[PDB]
RNA sequence: UGGAGAGUUUGAUCCUGGCUCAGGGUGAACGCUGGCGGCGUGCCUAAGACAUGCAAGUCGUGCGGGCCGCGGGGUUUUACUCCGUGGUCAGCGGCGGACGGGUGAGUAACGCGUGGGUGACCUACCCGGAAGAGGGGGACAACCCGGGGAAACUCGGGCUAAUCCCCCAUGUGGACCCGCCCCUUGGGGUGUGUCCAAAGGGCUUUGCCCGCUUCCGGAUGGGCCCGCGUCCCAUCAGCUAGUUGGUGGGGUAAUGGCCCACCAAGGCGACGACGGGUAGCCGGUCUGAGAGGAUGGCCGGCCACAGGGGCACUGAGACACGGGCCCCACUCCUACGGGAGGCAGCAGUUAGGAAUCUUCCGCAAUGGGCGCAAGCCUGACGGAGCGACGCCGCUUGGAGGAAGAAGCCCUUCGGGGUGUAAACUCCUGAACCCGGGACGAAACCCCCGACGAGGGGACUGACGGUACCGGGGUAAUAGCGCCGGCCAACUCCGUGCCAGCAGCCGCGGUAAUACGGAGGGCGCGAGCGUUACCCGGAUUCACUGGGCGUAAAGGGCGUGUAGGCGGCCUGGGGCGUCCCAUGUGAAAGACCACGGCUCAACCGUGGGGGAGCGUGGGAUACGCUCAGGCUAGACG
């Protein structure tokens, strides 16, 4: 099914992923459907994680299945925080 | 060597057989009703047309015909029968056709 | 492989005096006093009217031999300058003038640019409190260039920074001699520098 | 949108099918001067409704046959062989350039 | 924000004109030389041939067994036999094996690009909604018994479970025929007739979970169709019979000569058909002032292919690289009957070649498959290795001080040069089996909560003892090309049209800045040169931006076909043309800004531009077209 996962974009030893919405079958760094965030595993800057939660919510509403690590990050930005 | 997923080949043959057999019936019954309809024998032509209809749908129950392949068949069948019965037919058993 | 070879001989070939030793290139010994003529078995022979190319080439060699940079890095900067907005000539001289090793020389933390280079490579210098051992590190306005505490007590750093007491510093810079600190106030203007160089001839050299 | 083109009927010799010659004008990609180019289309005509000289509007349609993906959307103006003749002569022209040749 | 030219035809000149050089580039190779690191990058030839290992499996929460083992039952005892549980094997069944990975052979084509069409369509798993799962029946492996073969492997007989297969039922609904209505290609509603559903499993077992069935929709993915665009040769000019169309049928998810039967005689071409050559196309890349030229490696998108050819089976999906069948070529086993194979997956071998790497580490991270989960698989990937192949950074010292050399090697023999240069005095301190030592990794899981939201919790690092920090600490690689002009750098000796140099002009015939050596000099520097190829200079195919009296170039002349071009006035239309709005123009790249690694290369975030095409609206001077008029062209 269509997923919400990470796509590698940094450099050697300098990873930077894109929180992406793509068909499960594509290369990971392949052609996605829509970028909805980005993540810096090493927090090299204060802005090491952003997520268009409105959009994340959209895709989930239509079947988007997040990777575990994908889900984990989305949550960290309150994609599920209904509180 | 020895890729145990040759079990798929193994299985395909069993399936091939299943499908193959279901179709023969379908083809054979259809021809049979189309044959009767034409010969003007209405009540039995429909009787069989009805079996063929059922068999076809069932074929599409699983992966033998599925899709709209079933629909085409029934369509062409109910087509030829109703028409061939244009020899003074008069749908006796009013089987599958809805006059 | 930053050159490394006899220096008070480049000045001789360049006609003008290139202070590439700081000290001594002042004393009655810089050779430019006795033998201002180019080096070699023909250095004194009659001069032959140089070609347009010659003029431009020598001028580029002068400006670049001053900062002791490679032709590679030198060219890289010039290209970066052509691309930037603003009179290439100046902008170029600005960038040159922003190399840390250079600024360390302007602040007097060292006699020559060559000496200032070694002082960076050896970590005796600090930008904003953090060590920077890259002679080409580009200093930006506001950055405070200093001397690592551990180096502050170095015999050389003493004689040097001492000799800077009550001594003047370029208008785009500023140094607190005591604390051994210095600030890069802003990019020097063409007017702020006074080098024996017609940078226009250089721009032309890289237009051929 | 399904494409709509306008052309002249230059052929009627087919059952339920007419050949529509469509013209197109445009500046040359490198030389500028506006140049006329054209293509013949085989539009579908169920009622044999159109004849030569007929200027019609061809509409992009679901394939009716190989070499035939358009239907005659309507007539723009009737009879006018000035166009048919033109086409025909250019064709007759070919009846030359080879090994033999006419006299035109 | 953007555009330099020079050498060479003459005794000299101007012009024409070709050749050549200065610049930038390359998946490079070769020569001399070679220290450190980061990031990239590395079979361009034989889509030649391949040993070996690994590269796709996973579910015991769908099912029944075999082998090996332990435990517990029914007996007075044994035999026999019941239950539980562990290891293991495959089998039945399911999902995956159609992705991910490789390559560029074929292809000049709806293959690709761009913009559209589908009332002519499909889409497993995922998401939302509605409805449902009553009853019965069957078989084949496993296993057991027997037969054949050298082997691969195979034939028969018997038994058996299921989420395997079938029958009947229920019919939310859906499919088909006919009618009607609304819509307009096969879209939607409706009525009658007919036809079509299902599977169970797991428990914290009396409600939850995983799953099953039918239907409508969503999402993602895809098929097919269409306008426009896409190399060279016209010393290829005619091409075509399923060929063009029709009717009916077949086939498909679906349109269609896609295929077939019959009918018609059509279709295509100079706006280049047909044929030949060559070639995957694109985002982009290199170059250029631009227009343009050239190109398509790495990365992303699409296509094609999996030893060569043909074919279908199974599937939601393939006509399937590690599935199947046949033909061919080749290798292998053969008891000669007959079998087994396909690295254009990672690594490696061999061949060819000027030339292209480790039979490496890890599954820790991102991603993928299966599973309720634990977890299993993953040569995809993340890393390390090798190669100056590229880009960036960095070192071989810094500051002070002129022995001064048998010989190298200049001279007017007074001196000049190498040169502040100098294993020689002072400073710092690359290297360096010395201390500490990482981010990348917090999820799945567990518990509380309600398997939700929240909240706490074990666990896990290949890279790596690496980076980085702190301590100590040595003065510690330099080479290559060139020095007649273009073109930066000149003298001695040697040689004597020789030996040789040479990009072009040329140099050497006894004073050679041109050969070879030496001193000196210029350029660049872990590189420097060479060869090859691309753009440039070349307005030297000229659209921007050229020419033809004598330099190359007016057709021997005419006639006229196609085509190109078209006087003055008015009106319609609004095709060309122009304007507005809007959609599209993926990401990457490029540009600008800020930011992370000590800088940079490299990377991250954000910003701006944009032709072309689609849609809607508008303008009408000019060009076009239609209509009318004129008389200055033309003709009479
Ligand atoms: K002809
Ligand atoms: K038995
Ligand atoms: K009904
Ligand atoms: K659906
Ligand atoms: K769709
Ligand atoms: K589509
Ligand atoms: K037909
Ligand atoms: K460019
Ligand atoms: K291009
Ligand atoms: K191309
Ligand atoms: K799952
Ligand atoms: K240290
Ligand atoms: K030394
Ligand atoms: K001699
Ligand atoms: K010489
Ligand atoms: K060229
Ligand atoms: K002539
Ligand atoms: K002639
Ligand atoms: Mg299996
Ligand atoms: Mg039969
Ligand atoms: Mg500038
Ligand atoms: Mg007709
Ligand atoms: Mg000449
Ligand atoms: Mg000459
Ligand atoms: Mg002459
Ligand atoms: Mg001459
Ligand atoms: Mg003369
Ligand atoms: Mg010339
Ligand atoms: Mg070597
Ligand atoms: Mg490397
Ligand atoms: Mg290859
Ligand atoms: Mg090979
Ligand atoms: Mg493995
Ligand atoms: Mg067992
Ligand atoms: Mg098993
Ligand atoms: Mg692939
Ligand atoms: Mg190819
Ligand atoms: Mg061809
Ligand atoms: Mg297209
Ligand atoms: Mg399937
Ligand atoms: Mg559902
Ligand atoms: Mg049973
Ligand atoms: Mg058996
Ligand atoms: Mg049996
Ligand atoms: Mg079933
Ligand atoms: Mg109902
Ligand atoms: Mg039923
Ligand atoms: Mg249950
Ligand atoms: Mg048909
Ligand atoms: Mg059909
Ligand atoms: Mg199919
Ligand atoms: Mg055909
Ligand atoms: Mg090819
Ligand atoms: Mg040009
Ligand atoms: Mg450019
Ligand atoms: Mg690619
Ligand atoms: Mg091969
Ligand atoms: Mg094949
Ligand atoms: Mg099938
Ligand atoms: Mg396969
Ligand atoms: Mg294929
Ligand atoms: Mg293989
Ligand atoms: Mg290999
Ligand atoms: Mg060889
Ligand atoms: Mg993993
Ligand atoms: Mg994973
Ligand atoms: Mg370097
Ligand atoms: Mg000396
Ligand atoms: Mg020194
Ligand atoms: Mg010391
Ligand atoms: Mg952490
Ligand atoms: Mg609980
Ligand atoms: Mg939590
Ligand atoms: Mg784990
Ligand atoms: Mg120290
Ligand atoms: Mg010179
Ligand atoms: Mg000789
Ligand atoms: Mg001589
Ligand atoms: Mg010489
Ligand atoms: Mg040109
Ligand atoms: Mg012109
Ligand atoms: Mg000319
Ligand atoms: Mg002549
Ligand atoms: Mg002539
Ligand atoms: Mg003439
Ligand atoms: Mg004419
Ligand atoms: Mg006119
Ligand atoms: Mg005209
Ligand atoms: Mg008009
Ligand atoms: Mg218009
Ligand atoms: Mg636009
Ligand atoms: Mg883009
Ligand atoms: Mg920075
Ligand atoms: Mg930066
Ligand atoms: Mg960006
Ligand atoms: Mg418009
Ligand atoms: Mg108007
Ligand atoms: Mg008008
Ligand atoms: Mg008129
Ligand atoms: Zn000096």
């Amino acid at each position: 099914m269509v997923k919400i996962r990470l796509a590698r974009f940094g450099s050697k030893h300098n990873p930077h992923y894109r929180i992406v919405v793509t068909d499960a079958r594509r290369k990971r760094d392949g052609k996605y459907i829509e970028k909805i965030g980005y993540y810096d595993p090493r927090k090299t800057t204060p802005d090491w994680l952003k997520v268009d939660v409105e959009r994340a919510r959209y895709w989930l509403s239509v079947g988007a299945q997040p990777t575990d690590t994908a889900r984990r990050l989305l949550r960290q930005a309150g994609v599920f925080r209904q509180e | 060597r020895n890729l145990s997923a040759l079990k798929r080949h193994r299985q395909s043959l069993k399936r091939r057989l299943r499908n193959k057999a279901k179709k023969s019936a379908i083809k054979t019954l259809s021809k049979k009703a189309v044959q009767l309809a034409q010969e003007g024998k209405a009540e039995e032509a429909l009787k069989i047309m009805r079996k063929a209809e059922s068999l076809i749908d069932k074929a599409a129950k699983g992966s033998t015909l599925h899709k709209n392949a079933a629909a085409r068949r029934k369509s062409r069948l109910m087509r030829k029968v109703r028409q061939l019965l244009e020899a003074a037919g008069a749908p006796l058993i009013g089987g599958g056709l809805s006059a | 492989g930053r050159y490394i070879g006899p220096v008070c001989r480049l000045c001789r070939r360049e006609g003008v005096k290139l202070y590439l030793k700081g000290e001594r290139c002042y004393s009655p010994k810089c050779a430019m006093e006795r033998r201002p003529y180019p080096p070699g078995q023909h250095g004194q022979k009659r001069a032959r009217r140089p070609s347009d190319y010659a003029v431009r080439l020598r001028e580029k060699q002068k400006l670049r031999r001053i900062y002791g940079i490679s032709e590679r890095q030198f060219r890289n900067l010039f290209e970066e300058a052509s691309k930037k907005k603003g009179v290439t000539g100046s902008v170029f001289l600005g960038l040159l003038e922003s190399r840390l090793d250079n600024v360390v020389y302007r602040l007097g933390f060292a006699v020559s640019r060559r000496q200032a280079r070694q002082l960076v490579r050896h970590g005796h210098i600090t930008v904003n409190g953090r060590r920077v051992d890259l002679p080409s590190y580009r200093v930006r306005p506001g950055d405070e260039i200093a001397v690592a505490e551990k180096s502050r007590n170095l015999e050389l750093i003493r004689q040097n920074l001492e000799a800077m007491k009550g001594r003047k510093v370029g208008p785009w810079l500023s140094l607190d001699v005591e604390g051994m600190k210095g600030k890069f106030l802003r990019l020097p203007d063409r007017e702020d520098l006074a080098l024996p160089v017609n940078e226009q001839l250089v721009i032309e050299f890289y237009s051929r | 949108p399904k494409k709509v083109l306008t052309g002249v009927v230059v052929s009627d010799k087919m059952q339920k099918t007419v050949t529509v010659l469509v013209e197109r004008q445009f500046p040359h990609p490198l030389y500028g001067k506006v140049i006329k180019r054209s293509k013949k289309y085989l539009a579908h005509d169920p009622e044999e409704k159109y004849k030569l000289g007929d200027v019609v509007e061809i509409i992009e349609s679901r394939p009716i046959s190989k070499r035939k993906r358009f239907r005659v959307l309507r007539l723009v103006e009737s009879g006018r062989m000035d166009l048919v003749e033109k086409y025909l002569i250019r064709r007759q022209n070919y009846q030359s350039l080879s090994k033999r040749g006419g006299k035109a």
